[PDB]
Order: structure tokens, then C-alpha cells, then sequence
């Protein structure tokens, strides 16, 4: 027998799709985390063209967009900050909208060259998107972040609020 | 990450205890955007411009007010372990202005922050018994117990507004894993004497004029996340008085105190890393450790011991050394 | 507990990144930036193109 | 012959209160249970 | 939603002392053991 | 022998209300019933 | 591509990038270690003393 | 290193006594730092310039 | 007490350790300072007992 | 045996159209949904240009 992603590659001999969603995120730092979801591959799912292996809890959207800029777009301070990357994450509605992003390395390299350098920003850019991945809403926790759950559970069972609060 | 913890997504627990478990990692999540949240001048043409400086203080043009420095004191109030630690003589300070719990003729008392502390003492037992004159048994028992101490830690505040001096010419700070700025070590100045707080503050302070002047910085204050400091509204604001940069002490137990500055030497460098979490440590315990010694001081003896109900007869040993650790939550 | 840490350092690598770097390092006497904060941008923009130079052209 | 016997146990009156037991220098360290009860009978010949 | 949680313990404070728990009607009996710490949380909605 | 017999029965009055139980340290949470009848026989020698 | 262990999980960013310009360090006090950056900058007593023994350093 | 040494991953140790590892060892790391820190006059321009030094001194 | 920095203008110099504790001393000859960068000194600090 | 797409894929080695309706659809941000209505492949249907 042969059994995970290995089975699915035999049989179809086509990559899998590498940008998952299902994964822990640090806001401040714009890094990504361990992973939260469970992510099988037992239904040999691909894309709808056919082109890329992907879990079975996760649908895709053909969207095969190319944008072209021909102009520039100017950040004459570093407080409106555009991420390029992790844009739709970090500009949520909450408390901390305006310390997301602040620690990445993409922020703290720019902020210190228009202060060190008096200067303003501009971006051009070439973008491609392919594919929106997403997530069905039926989807399981992993199997380690189940068991870290799960060992909080059992510290606030015995009234151990300073050890839960720790974990 | 809290939205995931729901009793959809964990069916195997029940409904109130999986709502324990969600308000108990929006609360750690709430604590890391605060710990990384620095105000401060962001305007890089104002001349009091806060470099490492993350959201806009709304202050950009301060009045250049210099302030009073009142000196600090600490109370301590033994709770348990009495005879044992003396908890309350290693963590007592008194303000050198007064040589009292009290602030100056031309000061008020602000009270920063009040919480428990917590340290371990050891007894050590050990008696010994012989028995047909062979088999030798020694137990040595050693209890860890933890001794606790309340303290409050107070601030004194310029409330008279005529002083004829102000007193105590240095605001820095260094804990026991912090550094003060203004040595690069944990050290003070040249002729400074520190004053301890809450359990590792160090506050260097001298008063002499003349050889404190070379490296006396414009103080602003004191407030942590219960208390505001009061030299901003002439309860509190826990702002900044104006024109000072925020700088963060230690944290004491989920608390972070912080202090205000105006020196230019604070400010600037590189940009921090985030302080990641955990910021708090696991507790203490109360624990016991017992070593039984079996020593048989003949041939011609045999032994059988049995070590537990779920254990068979199993012949024993010259030489046995059983251990055992008992741990209590509390 | 010291001979721990001759054989095993005093970190552990919890992550780390995979790839490549070609790096150039001069050294400029420190009279020659001395001139002004626009003599800076020159100074460094020749420094990239020595760089560019010198994977290029042999 | 002249013998010796002893029984020692150990009662835990509570919970949240864990106890690991290494019962000799060849065993390993046991997670201790509530009731233990220990034996031992040594006989000297003579 | 108001809530109610309990929390019975048994100490056997000795050993020679046996004791069977039958936990329901559908488990069957079983034998005890020194600490039991049962728990039951109660939910009435509205 | 001296012995001991506990009965303890839990009725709830309403549906709308849930119920989680846990048995022992062993067991997992377990979704309640409406009648519970806990037993237990504790004996002791002598 | 590759063949991994099982405890370690691998992120694909496969980012590029290329300098036009250069960068200026006229003192070794704030120095940077441009392959074991991110070790060397954590927050800690010690922070003024991590990579100081390195031969990059050196 | 001693950010490992907890009872999560020594679970065939006691709870107490990992944690004496995890004390020897963040001791022993310490000491380790202490031993090769050379505080001194980092300035090149001073007159007493401390080649070899490794901290600002502040003199 | 006192402040175990350096008088000022001199330089710290290591004697010998003691046992987990280190000696130093001051001078300001010139000739102490230069010379090469040192090595790292390695673990372990101290030797097993008698 | 062999079900689903694939079933359908290794009968006829031709793609499967990839823009299909009834998923949901967020009016105000004009992105799409999860899946509302029921996708099933056990007639091995193709167009009719094929
Ligand atoms: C080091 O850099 C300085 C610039 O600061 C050079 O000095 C200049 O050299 C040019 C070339 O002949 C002269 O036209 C200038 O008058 C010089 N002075 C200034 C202030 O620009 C110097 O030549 C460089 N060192 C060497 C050895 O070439
Ligand atoms: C949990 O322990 C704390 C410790 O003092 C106590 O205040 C609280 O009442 C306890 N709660 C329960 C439900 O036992």
C-alpha cells in the first residue's frame, strides 16, 4: 500500500500547489506560523485545469490576472503603509490595525531609509496572480495544535489559571 | 486565532470549558500588540522626533518643562514564611530625602504598583536507625517551601510647585536583565548610589549638583498599566508629560511600568526586534524529596523486598537507595 | 553543564533560510565621506556600479 | 532465625499533588500513584 | 447562558479498603481506585 | 466487614440543558443523560 | 524537490533581490553579520555581544 | 538552549529536576558570555583606545 | 559600595580564575592593549574535584 | 474501481471546465464563496463541441 501525497504523485505524475492557506500568521512580523488546519490528501483532488495536486478541503478559483502598470505610486511617509504582500491581512478593523506590519522586515527596511535619507518612496510593480486558494468551511483542526488546545484545557479544569496563562 | 476555538471545531470538550480556552488566547494575543506598541513624536521634522516610534502620540510640540524628581520608596509586607527568608529586608527602600516612607514638605506620594513576591526556602532532616544491628535505614528529607511578600512600590510627585531645589538629579534605569543607557552596563553613573524597586529595578540617583550634572537627564516620570503619572493634566492620562519619549522598564508579572525621558540618547539606534512572548514565568511550587538508605552491614542476611502493590517479591540488594519527588500544585 | 555547551553552542536554530548571496566588500577611507550628505548618494551608488562591473565584464 | 518485617505507606490526601518513585539504582523514574505500600522482610542466619 | 460545575473527590485515607464504582447504568462495575475526581458541567439555555 | 453503599442520582427536570461528565482522570468528557445512578460499595478489613 | 524530514516544515518564498546601491557602516559597534542576522539581534543582556568573535567580525 | 530543557521534552524525568538542568545549563551559558566581554574605550579617535574591547565603556 | 569598572583611562586586563570568578586588573601602558583580536575563551572554566 | 472527476478524466484525457456556477458570491466585495449547490461528475458529460 501507499498512502498521503506520495499515492496521489504516482498516479498523476503533477506537482502539488505549494500556497496553502490553513497556516498560523504573525500580524506584527508578517511571518508565517505553524500550521493550523489539517491539510489531507486522500480524494487525489487537483485544480480544475488539472495542472496542481491540492488537499480536499480546499477549493480553488480560477483567476488568471496579469496587471501592468506603466506609472509609478509615491509614499511620502512611512504611517500609510502599503505592505505589497500581506496588504489584505494587515488592514483589518480592529484595535492594532496601525501596529500590524510594523516589525516586518519589509516596514523596518523602508523606515530607515526616509528618515535616515529624508526621502520618499515609490513602487512599481508587475503582479500575476493565478490562483485564490481558500479554505472549506467544514475544515478540522491539525493534530498539534488540537493536542496544545487540549493541554490548556486541562490546566483551567484544575483551576491553574498562572500555568494555562503561560501555555 | 481565537475565532477557531469554538465548540464547532473541539466536539470531544464540553461547551463553557472551550470558551475558557478561546478568552485565554485573545487575552495572550491582546497582551503581544500591546507589549510592541511603542507612541511617540513620528514626525520626522518636529525637533522631539521619536525614532523607534510605532503609532502617532498626537504630542508633537511640547513647552519644555523641567520637573522634580521626589525619589521613590517601596513598603513590603511579609504574608508567610516568617523566620525563614526575611523577605521584607531585601526588598525595603526608603526615599533618601525623607529617610522615611514619606515624601518631602513640597511632594505628594503616587502609588505605581502593588503585587506579591514569592521565594523558596529548604529545611534539610535526616535521622538514621539500625535495627538487630545490621540493616542501617537513613532517610534524609528536604522540603522546598515558598515564602510570600506584599509590596508597594510609591513615587513622589512636585505637588507644592515651589521647590528650592529638586533633589535627586538622574531618571535611569536598569533592571537585572536590562541595561541602563547611559553606562551600557548594569552599573551606575560615576557617583550615583541605586535605589531598588519592585523586584529588580535599580534607580540611580545622586544629589550632589556638581558631579551629578555631567550626567543628570530631564526626567517626566513614572506610570504603568493602573496608574497615570499627574504632571500632564496641570484620574490621570498614563500618557507622557509632553515633549518626553515613553520608554519601558521591566514588566512586573503582565504589568509594564514605563518612564519618561527627553535625552536624544534613548531615542535613537536601530529599530528594536518585537519582544515576543512569554512574558510571564510558571510559578513556584511547594515540593519534598526523600533518599531512604538501606544498608546491610553483614553477609550472611538475606533481603526481600516487595516495591509496590502491582510489583512481585524481588530479592534485595546491600545497597538499596530508593528516591521519591512530591510536587503540590498550590 | 559546560561541556554542554562547548558541544552544542548556546542557541538552537529553530529556523533558518535556504538559498544564495554574492557580496562585495570595500573599505573607503573615512576622509573620503567627510564632504556632505550629497556626496553620500554618490559614494554609494558607485559602489553598485564596481559591482555591477565586476560580475559582468571579465 | 531472628527476622525483621516492615510495611511503609504512603497516603496522599489529595489531588493536584503528582509523586515520581525510583524505586532502586537499576529502576527508573515511575510516576507515583496515591497508596504505595512498600515491604520488606530481611532474615539473618545465626 | 447560566452554568453550574462540580468537582467530588474520594480519598481512601488507608489501604486495606477495596471499593467498586459502578459510573452509570450502562457501564459496569469497576474496581476503584484511591483518588476518583469526578467532574460534571451543567449548561441551561436561557 | 464494615462496609459502605452511596447512591447518588442525578434527575434533570428540563430539556434545554446539556450535560458534560468525567467520569474519572482515565475517562474522557462524556455527554450527560437525564438519569445518571452513580454506585459504589466501599468495604474495609477489619 | 527535495526530501525533508518529517518534524520540519518548509515555507516556498522565492524572493530575489538585487541592489542598486550599496550600504555605509563607518563604525563596527552597530554592526551587521549579513548571514546570521536575525540570531545576533535578539533582545537580551548579551545583545552587544553576540557574533563579536566571528571571523567576519574579526 | 535551556528554552528545551523543560518537561515537555524529558518526560521520563521528574517535574522539579529538569528544572535543575535547565537552571545549570542557563547558568553555564551566562557564564560563558561574562567570560568574553571586554569592556573599554572603543573610540579610534581617543587617545586611550582600547584595541581589544568589545563593550563601550562610556570613559 | 564600590563600582569594579576601572579607574578611567586605564584598561581591564584578566588575571586568572578563580573557581568561577574572574580577577582583573588595570594598567595603561599601550603595550597591554594592541597585538591581534583574542580568541574566544572556551567552556569549561572550571576542573572536576578532588 | 474509480470515481468522481478522475473516473471521467482517464475515460476521455480532456480538461474539465474550470468557470462554474453556483458557488456564492459576496456582492459588496465582488468575490466568490463557498459552494452552494452540488457538483457531481457520474455521467461523464463533456460540451457539446466536445
Ligand atoms: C581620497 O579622497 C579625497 C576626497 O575627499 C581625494 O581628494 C581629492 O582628489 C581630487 C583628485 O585629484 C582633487 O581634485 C581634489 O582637490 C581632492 N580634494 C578634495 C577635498 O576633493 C583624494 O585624492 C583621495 N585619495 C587619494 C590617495 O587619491
Ligand atoms: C481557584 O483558585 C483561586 C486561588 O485563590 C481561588 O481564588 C478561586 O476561588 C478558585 N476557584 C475555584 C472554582 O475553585
Amino acid at each position: 500500500d501507499e498512502v498521503g501525497v506520495q499515492k496521489c504523485k504516482n498516479a498523476l505524475k503533477l506537482p502539488v500547489l505549494e500556497v496553502l492557506p490553513g497556516g498560523g500568521w504573525d500580524n506584527l512580523r508578517n511571518v508565517d506560523m505553524g500550521r493550523v488546519m489539517e491539510l489531507t490528501y486522500s480524494n487525489c483532488r487537483t485544480t480544475e485545469d488539472g495542472q496542481y495536486i491540492i488537499p480536499d478541503e480546499i477549493f480553488t478559483i480560477p483567476q488568471k490576472q496579469s496587471n501592468l502598470e506603466m506609472n509609478s505610486e509615491i509614499l511620502e511617509s512611512w504611517a500609510n503603509y502599503q505592505s505589497s504582500t500581506s496588504y489584505s491581512i494587515n488592514t483589518e478593523l480592529s484595535l492594532f490595525s496601525k501596529v500590524n506590519g510594523k516589525f516586518s522586515t519589509e516596514f523596518q527596511r523602508m523606515k530607515t531609509l526616509q528618515v535616515k535619507d529624508q526621502a520618499i518612496t515609490t513602487r512599481v510593480q508587475v503582479r500575476n496572480l493565478v490562483y485564490t486558494v481558500k479554505i472549506n468551511p467544514t475544515l478540522e483542526l491539525s493534530s498539534g495544535f488540537r493536542k496544545e488546545l487540549l493541554d490548556i484545557s486541562d490546566r483551567l479544569e484544575n483551576n491553574q489559571t498562572r500555568m494555562a496563562t503561560y501555555l | 486565532l481565537h475565532f477557531f476555538i469554538n465548540p464547532n471545531m473541539l466536539p470531544d470538550l464540553p461547551g463553557p470549558l472551550v470558551k475558557k480556552v478561546s478568552k485565554t488566547v485573545e487575552t495572550a494575543v491582546k497582551r503581544y500588540y500591546t507589549f510592541n506598541t511603542y507612541p511617540g513624536c513620528t514626525d520626522l521634522n518636529s525637533p522631539n522626533f521619536n525614532f523607534q516610534a510605532n503609532t502617532d502620540d498626537g504630542s508633537c510640540e511640547g513647552k519644555m518643562t523641567n520637573f522634580s524628581f521626589g525619589g521613590v520608596y517601596q513598603e513590603c509586607t511579609q504574608l508567610s514564611g516568617n523566620r525563614d527568608v526575611l523577605l521584607c529586608q531585601k526588598l525595603e527602600q526608603k526615599n533618601p530625602l525623607t529617610g522615611d516612607f514619606s515624601c518631602p514638605s513640597g511632594y505628594s506620594p503616587v502609588h505605581l504598583l502593588s503585587q506579591i513576591h514569592e521565594e523558596g526556602y529548604n529545611h534539610l532532616e535526616c535521622h538514621r536507625k539500625c535495627t538487630l544491628k545490621v540493616f542501617c535505614k537513613t532517610v534524609c528529607e528536604d522540603v522546598f517551601q515558598v515564602a510570600k511578600a506584599e509590596f508597594r512600590a510609591f513615587w513622589c510627585v512636585a505637588s507644592s510647585q515651589v521647590p528650592e531645589n529638586s533633589g535627586l538629579l538622574f531618571g535611569g534605569l536598569f533592571s537585572s536583565k536590562s541595561i541602563n543607557p547611559m553606562t551600557n552596563a548594569q552599573s551606575c553613573p560615576a557617583g550615583y548610589f541605586p535605589l531598588r524597586l519592585f523586584e529588580n529595578l535599580k534607580v540611580c540617583v545622586s544629589q550632589d549638583y556638581e558631579l551629578g550634572s555631567r550626567f543628570a537627564v530631564p526626567f517626566g516620570g513614572f506610570f504603568s498599566c493602573t496608574v497615570g503619572n499627574p504632571l500632564v493634566d496641570p484620574p490621570s492620562l498614563k500618557k507622557c508629560p509632553g515633549g518626553f519619549s515613553q520608554h519601558p522598564a521591566l514588566i512586573s508579572d503582565g504589568c509594564q511600568v514605563s518612564y519618561c525621558v527627553k535625552s536624544g540618547l534613548f531615542t535613537g539606534g536601530s529599530l528594536p526586534p518585537a519582544r515576543l512572548p512569554p512574558f510571564t514565568r510558571p510559578p513556584l511550587m511547594s515540593q519534598a524529596a526523600t533518599n531512604t538508605v538501606i544498608v546491610t552491614n553483614s553477609e550472611n542476611a538475606r533481603s526481600w523486598i516487595k516495591d509496590s502493590q502491582t510489583h512481585q517479591w524481588r530479592l534485595g540488594e546491600p545497597i538499596e537507595l530508593r528516591r521519591a519527588m512530591n510536587v503540590i500544585h498550590g | 553543564a559546560e561541556l554542554l555547551v562547548l558541544n552544542y553552542g548556546t542557541h538552537v536554530t529553530t529556523s533558518v533560510d535556504a538559498g544564495a548571496a554574492l557580496i562585495q566588500e570595500d573599505h573607503l577611507r573615512a576622509s573620503f565621506l567627510q564632504d556632505s550628505q550629497s556626496s553620500r548618494s554618490a559614494v554609494t551608488a558607485s559602489a553598485g556600479l564596481a559591482f555591477q562591473n565586476t560580475v559582468n565584464f571579465k
